[PDB]
This record gives C-alpha cells, structure tokens and sequence, in this order.
C-alpha cells in the first residue's frame, strides 16, 4: 500500500487529547433539544454574580451566620480599625470559599479587576460615614485613618441608597498572577475604618453590622486549568 | 418608582415600599408549542379558576430564628380549583409570581433573603439513610432550619449554614432570589417559570422548587417597640395546563 | 470542494480614559435588595489611563472546560478461582463514584453531551511459591448490556455470543480501546438532581436513582487458560464532547458519603484567623 | 472533497488548519472547541426594570 | 513514509462498525435481482398489521383457543367487569407475544398511540351496547362504571358493522417510555363494561364472544436495538 | 472531484387539532372482515391540540436492523493429539446453529445481501505435570472449499496448498482477521424454508438442507510443533449488508430443536395471571 | 477523486462527511444506512376496492 | 481500511527531525508579545562584533 | 483542502514540496527553518550620529 512511517507518540493515551472515534451505536435518533431556562456558556459569567463574603472568621464561629457580620456600633471609637484583609482572592480564608474563589481554584493564572459591595444594615435612624481603603504591595498595613488615607480610597455616606461599591483596580507588574499566591506576585490589603461614626437618637438599638459581598468585573479572566484541593476520597464509593 | 401593583385573576397587590422585580432568568411564562409537546391529548386551560393569588399561613420572626422553606408544588393541592385540577390530571405545567410580605417601623433592624432553589435535593441526619416526605414538606406549614447540627432518625440535616444541601449558604445568590432590608423595602418579588428537564411532568411526585427565607441579619429593638413581627408568602400560578384526565388520586 | 470557516476570536473589554469629576451621577451608590449586581467598572471610580487589552476567555468556556477524560471506575478479575463470580467483572454506569469528575459536574443542573470512553487494561502474577512459564499473550473481552438484556452467570455463558450487544475485543500490548456514545436518555436533557419520587404515593426510592437507567458493563478474560493464576485491573475514562448545560448551582463544601445520595456531615464555612484585623507582616529588615 | 479550513488559535500584539470527517455519525466528529459566546445579563441583571447605573437605584 | 499516529481504538473489533474490507471473490457475477411481491423496508410496517390479544390468560386455557374469547351473556349482568388490563405493549402477558410486543422486545425504547379494536361474534339476533374506557396513571384501576366513565371512553353500539376502535393517545411526560416499563413510566389501564346489556329473542344461544386486535398508530416509533430474551440455547446444534 | 449526495430525512407524521363533533361520519366503526386494518388516528376519536413531531424512524429500517455482527460457529482444534482428525476443524456453512442470529432471519421467507465475515481465534496449554517453556507465535490458516472440490485427509495433505481456494493466514496478537463475501446462491435470493423434497417422487431431503449447498471450512495450525500440546477454539461472525427482505411470517414461539429441521415440542401463548379482570394496585399510603 | 459528501445524523429542535472508495468490486462497500423509505399500504390495507375511513365499510 | 506499506525508519527517534504532535494543552491562551529591544535572528550578527584577544598568552 | 506548497532547499551554480496541517494549535506544527533575515547594525553600529567609513571618525 501507501509507503508510512510512524513518529514518536504513537499508541499512546493523552488524557486532553482531540481526535475522531467509531461510533458504537451506528444512527441512533437522538431526542430533539428543548429549550430550558438558564443556560451557561462560559464560566466568567458564574463569577460575575455577588456572594456572600465571611469576613469575621474568627474562633467560634466558624459555623455560624455570625461568621458573616462586621459589627460597627456608636459613640467615641475612631482610633479603632473596622476591618481588614489580604487580597487573594484564590488563597486567603477570607476569598477561597466563595464563588469567584471557587471558580478560579480550577485555574492556575488569573487577571482583573475585583468589585467589593458594602451593604448597611442598621435602622433607618442611623447615620454615619466610613472610609475604604485599598493599598498596594510594597508596604505593610496601615495602622491608621491616616496612613490608610494615601491609598486608593472611597468615602461612603450612608443614606437612602443602602450599598456603596469599592473597586480594586488590576496594578500589577505582570500580566497574570498565581491563584496560588506568593510574595513575588502579591496585591496589597484593604482596610475599614471611622470617618465620623454612627449617630442615634433615642429608642434604637446601639449596634449595627456591616454585610459585604464580592464578584469580578467585565476585564477578567483565568488561564491554566489543574484539579482543585478542596475534594477528596479515600476509596471508591464515595 | 417605589409603588407597583399586580393583578392576576380576581386578585390584586398593591405596595408601596418595592425595589423592583426579579425575572429569573430574563424569561416569563408561557404556554407550550406544538414543535416541543409530546403528548397527544388536548390540554386544558382553566385561565382565571387556578392563576390567582393563594395566601398560605404567617410564620413569627424572633430573634433567634434560623429560617423556613417551602417545597412547590405540594404547598398548593388543597388551595381551590388549582388543587382539584391536579388530583384529575396526571401531567400539569405552570410558571409562578411569588410575594413575600413583611414590614416594621423605622426603629426596627434586620436583614432576610428570599431565594428559589430549583430541584433542592436534601440530605438525611443520618447518613446511613434515607429521607421520607414527612421530613422534607408538611404543604401550607413551613419547616424550620436548625441552629446546630440535628440528629435522630428520620430528620433531615438542617443547620442552616449548610442550607441542608452540603454548600455554603452564602452562595445561594446564584440562583433567583432577593433581600427585605428593613430600612429600604418591605416586599419581595420573583417571577418564576417552568423549568425541567422534561416539558410536563406530575405533580404529585417531583419538587420543582424550593423556596427559602433565610435571616442574615437577626431581628434587633429597643425598649418599648412591638415585638410582633410576622412574614407573610403569597403565591400565584400561570400559565396552568393539565393533561391525562381520569379519576382522582388518593394520598 | 474546500469551505473556510471563520472563527470569531472574543477578548475582554478595553478600559477608557477618564479624568476628574463633579457632578450629580453617583456610579458607586447602589442597592443589593434588587437582585441585581452592580456594573462598575474602575474607570467609574478612579482617573485611568487608556489600555488596549488582548486577554481572551477561551479557557473557560464550558467545552474547554469540561472535554478531558477522567476516571470513573476500577475493578478486578481473575482467571482462575474457586468463586466463578470473581471470574469477570461487572457494574452499573454512573458517573458518581469518583469525587472529581462529579464535583465537576455537580456545577449544573442539566447536561447533555456525546461521550468517548477510553479504557486502560493491565495484568499481574498472583503471588505464588513457584514461578516460571511463559504466557501467551492475553485477550479481553467488554460487552455493554442496556437495561432488559440477559445477564451472564459464568465465563462461559452462552450470552457472551453478542450476537445485538456491543462489544470489544483487545489484546494486551496494543493501544487503549476507545469509543464514542451518543446522548442516550428518554428525556430532553441529563439531569443531576432528582427532587422527586418513584412512587405516585410520595414513597419508595428518593432522588438521583430513579432517573438514571443505562445498563451495565461486564468484563472477562477470553483466553480461559493459566493453571497459575493472574489477575486483571481495567479503568474506565470518560470525556463529554458537544456539550450544553443549564441552570448553574453552588459548588459542593461537605465531602461526599455514597453513590446514591446526597448526604453529608456539616462542615464549618472556612478556617480561622486571628481577629478580624490580623494581617501578616512581610515587609521587615 | 468536503474539507474544512479553518485559523488556529495564536497570540497578538500558514495559520489554519485542515479537518476531513471519516464517520458517518456526527457524534464521531472532534470537540467544538472554539466557539466563545457570552450572556451574562442573565445570570447578573435579571430585573424588569432597567438601572442605568449612573442614576440613583431608588427614589 | 507519511508519518502518521495511531490512536485509541486500534485493532479492536467493535461488533457495530461500517468499515471497508477485501472481497475474497474478485469480479464475482451476482444472480439478476427478481421483482418479488412482498418487499419491507421497516420493521413498523408489520407492527401496523392488526393481530389478536390473548385476553383470557387464566389456569386452565393456557393452550386452547379459548384463550382468545371475551366471554358476555344476557341478563343482569351490570355490577360485573368484563374484562381489564394494564397497558404495557411490551411487558404485560396480555401483549407480549403479538405482533407488535414480538416487534417491541427487540428494542428499549417506544412512543405513539395504539389501536384496539373489537369485534362482537354472537347471532344477527343480539343487541347490546359496551363502554370501553382508558384511565391515565396516577390512581388505581376504577371499579365500577362510573368511575371509569371519568376518562377516555367510547360508546360502541353492536349493530351492521361488527367492529369498533378504541384508540389510546400518547399522553405521557417524556417523550420515550421504556419497552421494560417500571413505575415511573407507567401507561394506565383498560377496562370493559356493559352500557346496557345483551338482549336475545327465543332459540338463540344466551352466550356470545368478543375478541380484540392490537396494532400501531402512524405516529409509533421504536428505538434502542436489544437482544431479546424470548430465545435461549443450552449447547450448540440447535 | 466531489459530488454532492443528498439523504431524506423521514420522520413520522403530526397530530393535527380537531374539534367537537356531531355527524353522520363514523370513523371507529369498521368491520374487520374484509382483512382490512383501520388507519384512524387520535384526532378521530377525541379532541386534540396540535403537536410537531420530530421523531425519526431510522433504527427499525431493515439494514440498521440486520446490520450487526454475531457468532454463527465456534470449534476446537489440537496441535498434537492420537486421533489425526482433531488436528484441524471443519464444518458446513450456515446460519442454523446460534438461536439469536436465526430468529432473527426468520421473520422473513426470503433474504439477499452480501456478507462481512471476522474470525476470533484464541489458543491455551493443555494441563500437563511439567509447565514452562517458550514458545513462538503460532500460525493459523482458514480454507474455504466450495462444494465439489477435495477434502483434505489430515493437517500435512496436499490439499493445503490453495492455489485456487481462497484462504487466510493469520499469526496470534494481530487484530481479527476480516473479509467480505458476495451474494452467492444459484437463485435469485436466498431460501429461509422451504416446503419440498429433493426427489420428484415427494420423498428424499425435506425443508432446508435440499438448497443450501454452500461448501465448507478446513482451519489448522500451520507450525506443526509443540512437543507440549496446545488447543485452540475458533469462532465465527456473520454480518449482512446490502440487505433486501421479502414475506414477513409471525416469529418464532417455540425452542428450536436442531438445526435441519423446524421440530418443535408444544407451547402455551403466554403465562397465566388470576381472572380476566386482575389488575396490581400501585397507589397505596 | 471520486469523494462522496454528505449530511451526518443529527438531532432537531461541519454537519457532512466525505467518502471514498478503495476497492474494486461493490461487495467491499459500508453498508447503506441512510435510506429510510416506506410502503404499509402493501400489507395493512391490500383490498380490490377503496375503504374511505368516514364511510361505513359495508353496506 | 487503506491499504499501505511501512519503509525504513519507522519508530525511531532522530534529534533533528521535524514532524506535527499534539498538544498537551488544547486552546491555551498565551501571553501577548511585548516589542522587547535587542532581538537577534541570525549568530553570525554576534560574531560581527569586535572582541578584545588575549595576544600575550605567556607564563606567568 | 488548505495544502501549502513551497520551495525546498537546494544547491547553486519537482523542488516544492506539499504541507496539510492536522491540529487545531499552532503550537502543534513543526519549525519554522526557512526565515534568514538579519539586522547587524543594531549590534554593530549603535551610534548616534552616522560614520561614512570615507571619512576620519573625528575632527
Ligand atoms: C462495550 C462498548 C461500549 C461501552 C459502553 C459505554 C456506554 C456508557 C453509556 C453512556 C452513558 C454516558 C452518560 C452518562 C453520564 C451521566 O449522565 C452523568 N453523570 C450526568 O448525568
Ligand atoms: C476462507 C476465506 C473466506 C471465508 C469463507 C466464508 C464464505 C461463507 C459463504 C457465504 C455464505 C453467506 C450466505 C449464507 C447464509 C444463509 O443464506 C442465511 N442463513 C440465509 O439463508
């Protein structure tokens, strides 16, 4: 027949491999395709929905609704921080759990900008102003209202509109960062804290709680697909 | 911008305090074609018997209250004529308009999320078992989430960080849902329509959906405010169709 | 004849330019209690410069995302013994066994997909105080079995005639066996979660059980032979191709307990950290 | 003879690629792995009515 | 050579395969085809051809054509049924050996309606009228005639023309039911009674026979081939 | 060149709607005496909506039907025996020996249709006292004679060289070996039963065998070797293409006896149940 | 070169392939699995005069 | 199927031969090409460069 | 069927040949051996102001 010759990869299984294969059931009528509410086309458009983030994961509480409230209260308390954490949104507790961080967990490498939504939920007697701040690698973190003031911040009044939106913006060196994050490929901190404090009058309760939610925004996007660590078996049947 | 009013049947709500409404997934109800029916019969369309409001009973709010749910349908066989045309039938197809109802004064705090889960599967306390209807739905009475792990026989796993199907609770906003914040709204609003795998299907046997109400932020007053406060579910069916007709089931 | 197809390559949105502002339009003050997630983007909020981005999200389609095969079965066989049920190997289709592919899956609701299926067959010596023989090379036989067909009872069933079953011969030294499946379910799309009961009477079996039906696998040696005994390992892998999915969930915390069910122990939301302030000093001489 | 010619993915900052089908059941074919559509409003803004987004959500 | 790769699937011999291969005859001069009567081209042209239902399927009849006969008389007869059954082509001892159960057993999956008709076989002298009535799943078989005049049901007036239709249509929430029916894709049942009674004059037979026919609507099809588990083997040279 | 073949897709018909009624029209009256089956559909009978059918009937066309491999022969043969005659295995060409094939063939009086015919051949030690050796891959060789030519006598006959027979030569771990057969009968197409005799004085041969004729098959070990002796069993599959049916008959009830003749032992038309009225109640609390 | 395109087996709510021959004799073709015709009337309605189906059958 | 014919040099592995292979990673996406300065495409523009030479390559 | 034919390397003093490319990456096909381009004056000649070679490179 036709002179052949075969190169190296032959008769081997390559488990992401894409060629053609017999069929085992020859001209099967398939069922006709329905057309169902809700269908998904990409996995960016998942991590672009809101969720809940767990800020107050401290001990005792980890298994409790508690885990998902900042507390804020009244009276003289400015030289106290409201709240503070890393930005790694595969890596730290804090982001990992949640559905942006579930998605990119699946992934290796990961850009764009991150959308953090603070919502108030207080009386409608309550007043108060709050500073968020977002900080850059290169320093340690803010110890102050004042030190914290440098960086890329927003001022929130609480009023008729409940939620005030903080955006992280991509300043990085490198075009991608790991979703398994090192000192090389750091990205700063974001920090809570009192521009006036909270004002009642009488009859409310003193202390109110904070809500906060995460999602990305339309410049995003993963690369480099691996299994996830958050899965696991010790035998079959499982 | 705040006020809305919706009419089905020989009902009517109105409010005043609305964010705004919820379509599931961008689609309404409708009635099925003829390029995506199977079955041969001509259906029957009540059309203002079963689409209207039913009202089911008030659940109380208390400090330390974890949370109901409500299994659709099933929540609805004894509610009129929407009731009688599913125990003649044996395929039926609806979409539904849901309305959940709760208001306090300017003094009061609080936080609830009212969310659809479609085909919420849930799970035994014992995991050596299996679950029975009694556990999962008792129709217009809500069963109550937990506040720690349950055990026992027969129950079904209710800690509400878990919602009672092996996920965390504050994922659930990726399915159709909204918030009562206490100082902005006192109404919620989701549009639901059929979703399945099959285009009809019987209603006694499968759990559309879900619907759960779920405190983020507890109910918090002060020294001489009401300590009443109840939430109240309104639902109404459209789009009814009912195929199969013969004598009636007995539960 | 030749036909050039285009293909639309898709990337991210590019960021503007934008520079200081006084006005009436609050881009950054929302409300969650709509439902409705907020549009923001940081030229709304911040002063920008211009960037041209080149990022494309072809990774993370649901092809790409979902077309690489994984195991999802493992099992033994003997060729000689004193059992006659340890002589070939059989079991049920699912894809519940093995906690990654399922995991995977489990992100949706319907699916509805062609398969290929690769398997991966290897032998060995049953340990033995006498060694020494040569083997001829050794042959296999898989037979699939939809639900209704007879079942065998031995190696030597008159069922393994396959006269309308679909099967595979192989021979051990060559490449993996593979096959393609159609989508194969009396409905318009898979379903992963199953709200529901077999009986009318709101009894009998709950949930994933009642849905699934697709047959069995059955496995054996065709040699018949080897007066010392060997043992056989074959696994099996999966890919969906040509695939669409619908209605997205949360994606599993609890581990798994079994196959059928959708049990779990309660598990806590994360791990913990010092207090809600703790940050980790990394910047020190 | 039926051929498809198609691009290959490559970066930014000869190139296409020929497909014959052997089978005569499509289920036969390769992977479609190249088709990149998007609908997030369905998932992210599904109310009824429109938020501008430089308007006020309320009032 | 070309350089080529071999991939899964090599040397294998699947059972279902549409390949080419060597004619061991070369240039071999076939026999001239011959225009024979009765060519078929589907196998659902013979499930459309009507053939008797063994109703009577009680100890004792087994092996008589008694199996065959609906047995009816005169008198006051009201309060009894006159014949039930469940609809299951394919699995019910009632269908499974006609044409359109023989045809069935080959494969897994069905759909479409199906014809019942019946024809009375007393003298030209009886008169009676039957209801004949189809009840959907979901509740258990009626068991009296009033019940059973809820569902589909028709009026059959014996008279000139000795034969009558029942057809059932496809109502059912999937598109395919199983051949091996389970609970879930149950079909209903089928139930006879007497709308009037049967009247004679003097020097006829009291007692009379009916018989019923089984065939397949235009909108049938089957899919899914099997082995059927009808015939067996215990050696060879059989 | 290419050349654009086109396929009609044939798929069943639509339910139309329809109405209430009240006329002299009576399509459910009929009379079945005539030999007549009605063509009256759900719309005749009750009211109806109006559905699109997309169902296909491609699975139960006659070539999808028929077009599957099965095993029609199995045998054994030896390398070293004190017989002579169990050294290599023969056989006369049907299709009446496996049951599944042959009620499948059977639905029809007459059949015509080329063929694709594979071999599965696998070899195994004898139990002796003393294992271990080596051995070399084994040959094997299939002959075909077609009626009329010479037999062969043992495994070293003349017969062997084939130079006019078709034959196949095969050695052990290579795929299955595989060729295909034309439409081979002095008639115009292929004779299921046959209700005659071979004498024109009504006696002699009756039924099948008087018009089959189609030769036979001769396979052996072409080494002729192994002081240690072996066995090896061979099988068979046909599988039918080109296919044209003619006659349907009712299928077979009874179980087939032996392979000459349609000898049956009596048979019930189905099994028993309790009264003419018994139905099973599913719908209990 | 004597290549044959058609349309593959597909669902309903890139789609073709090509063949060739390689063998002389027409016995070493692939089966013919794409014609799907029909006739019931030979065998479920074979009577010398028309039966309308809205007409009584006798009389 | 076809019917062909292997030659010599069949499954052997030559250092510099230049054959098609599949990927390990279908549809990766990589990163953009940055206009680095100093590009070099043929060794010959090294060695037109000048280069000091050690001339006094004596002990010590 | 997207087939490209070019020129093979020879001598100096029936010479093309035919490439299909089977996979959908480029990262897939083989080298590219056939591109001589050169640019020595970014090494050789990084001067500001242009030298003449006639001329004295001073004064
Ligand atoms: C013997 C040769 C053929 C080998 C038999 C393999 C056929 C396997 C049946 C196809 C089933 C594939 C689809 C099933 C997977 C489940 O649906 C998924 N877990 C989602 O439901
Ligand atoms: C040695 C290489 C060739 C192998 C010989 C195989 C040739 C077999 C002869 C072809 C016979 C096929 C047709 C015979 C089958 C019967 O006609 C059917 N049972 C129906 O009559």
């Amino acid at each position: 027949g036709l002179p052949v010759m075969n190169t190296p990869g032959s008769n081997q299984f390559l488990t992401s491999d894409d060629f053609q294969s017999p069929s085992a059931m020859p001209q099967f009528d398939v069922t006709p395709e329905l057309n169902i509410p809700g269908e998904v086309q990409n996995l960016m458009e998942i991590a672009e929905v809101d969720s809940v983030v767990p800020v107050n994961n401290v001990e005792g509480k980890l298994d409790t609704m508690e885990i998902y409230r900042i507390p804020v209260q009244s009276g003289n308390h400015q030289s106290s921080q409201v709240f503070g954490f890393q930005v790694q949104p595969g890596l730290d507790n804090v982001f990992k759990h949640t559905l942006l961080g579930e998605i990119l967990n699946y992934y290796a490498h990961w850009s764009g900008s991150i959308k953090l939504t603070f919502v108030f939920c207080g009386s409608a007697m309550a007043t108060g102003k709050f500073l968020l701040a977002y900080a850059p690698p290169g320093a340690n973190a803010p110890k102050s209202r004042k030190d914290a003031m440098l960086g890329t911040h927003i001022i929130w009044d609480v009023g008729l509109q409940s939620s005030c939106v903080l955006c992280i913006p991509w300043i990085s060196q490198t075009h991608y960062r790991l979703v398994q994050q090192d000192e090389y490929t750091s990205a700063g901190n974001v920090t809570c804290w009192y521009q006036t404090g909270i004002v009642v009058p009488a009859g409310t309760p003193t202390s109110c709680s904070i809500m906060c939610f995460v999602s990305a925004c339309n410049d995003f996007s993963v690369r480099l697909l691996k299994d996830t660590p958050f899965i696991e078996q010790s035998a079959l049947l499982q | 911008d705040r006020v809305r009013s919706i009419t089905l049947g020989n009902s009517t709500i109105t409010t005043q305090e609305s964010a705004n409404v919820v379509v599931a997934y961008g689609r309404w109800p409708e009635y099925l074609k003829d390029n995506e029916a199977t079955a041969e019969d001509q259906p029957t369309q009540p059309d203002v018997a079963t689409c209207r409001f039913y009202t089911l009973e008030s659940v109380t709010w208390e400090r330390d209250s974890p949370g109901w749910w409500w299994k659709f349908p099933d929540a609805l066989k004894d509610m009129g004529l929407f009731g009688q045309n599913m125990y003649y039938h044996y395929l039926g197809r609806a979409g539904y308009t849901i309305h959940v109802q709760c208001n306090a004064s300017k003094f009061h705090q609080g936080c609830l999320m009212v969310v659809c889960v479609p085909e919420a599967e849930m799970g035994c306390s014992q995991v050596d078992g299996t679950v029975n209807e009694h556990s999962l739905s008792e129709g217009e009475t809500a069963k109550k989430f937990a506040s720690t792990s349950t055990n026992g026989t027969n129950t079904v796993q209710s800690i509400v960080t878990n919602a009672g199907m092996g996920v965390g609770v504050g994922n659930l906003t990726i399915f159709p849902h909204q918030w009562i914040n206490l100082r902005t709204n006192n109404c919620a609003t989701i549009v639901m329509p059929y979703i399945n795998n099959v285009p009809m299907d019987n209603m006694f046997r499968h759990h559309n959906f879900t619907l759960m109400i779920i405190p983020f932020v507890p109910l918090d007053y002060s020294s001489d405010s009401s300590t009443y406060v109840p939430i109240t579910v309104t639902v109404a069916p459209m789009c009814a169709e009912y195929n199969g007709l013969r004598l009636a089931t007995s539960l | 004849v030749v036909e050039a197809v285009e293909n639309a390559v898709a990337r991210v949105a590019d960021t503007i330019s934008s520079g200081p502002s006084n006005s009436q339009a609050v881009p950054a003050l929302t409300a969650v209690e709509t439902g409705h997630t907020s549009q923001v983007t940081p030229s709304d909020t911040i002063q920008t410069r211009h960037v041209r981005n080149y990022h494309s999200r072809s990774e993370s389609s649901i092809e790409n995302f979902l077309c690489r095969s994984a195991c999802v079965y493992m099992g033994e066989y003997h060729t000689t013994n004193t059992d006659t049920s340890k002589l070939f190997a059989s079991w049920t289709i699912n894809a519940r066994r093995m906690v990654q592919m399922r995991r995977k899956l489990e992100l949706f609701t319907y699916v509805r997909f062609d398969m290929e299926v690769t398997f991966v067959i290897t032998s060995k010596q049953d340990q033995g105080t006498q060694l020494g023989q040569d083997m001829p090379p050794l042959t296999h036989q898989i037979m699939y079995i939809p639900p209704g067909g007879p079942i065998p009872k031995s190696v030597t069933d008159y069922t393994w005639q396959t006269s309308t079953n679909p099967s595979i011969f192989w021979t051990e030294g060559n490449a993996p066996p593979r096959m393609s499946i159609p989508f194969i379910s009396i409905g318009n799309a898979y379903s992963n979660f199953y709200d529901g009961w077999s009986h009318f009477s709101q009894n009998g079996v709950y949930g994933y059980n009642t849905l699934n039906h697709m047959g069995q696998i059955y496995v054996r040696h065709v040699n018949g032979s080897s007066p010392l005994p060997m043992t056989s390992t074959v696994r099996m892998y999966f890919k969906p191709k040509h695939v669409k999915v619908w209605v997205p969930r949360p994606p599993r915390l609890c581990q798994y307990k079994n196959a059928s069910t959708v049990n779990f122990t309660p598990t806590n939301i994360t791990e913990k950290r010092q207090s809600i302030n703790y940050i980790p000093e990394t910047v020190k001489p | 003879m039926g051929a498809q010619v198609s691009t290959q993915k490559t970066g930014a900052h000869i190139i296409h690629y020929t497909n014959i089908n052997y089978y005569k059941d499509a289920a036969s074919n390769s992977a479609n792995r190249q088709d990149f559509s998007q609908d997030p409003g369905k998932f992210t803004e599904p109310v009824k009515d429109i938020m501008v987004k430089s308007l006020p959500a309320l009032n």
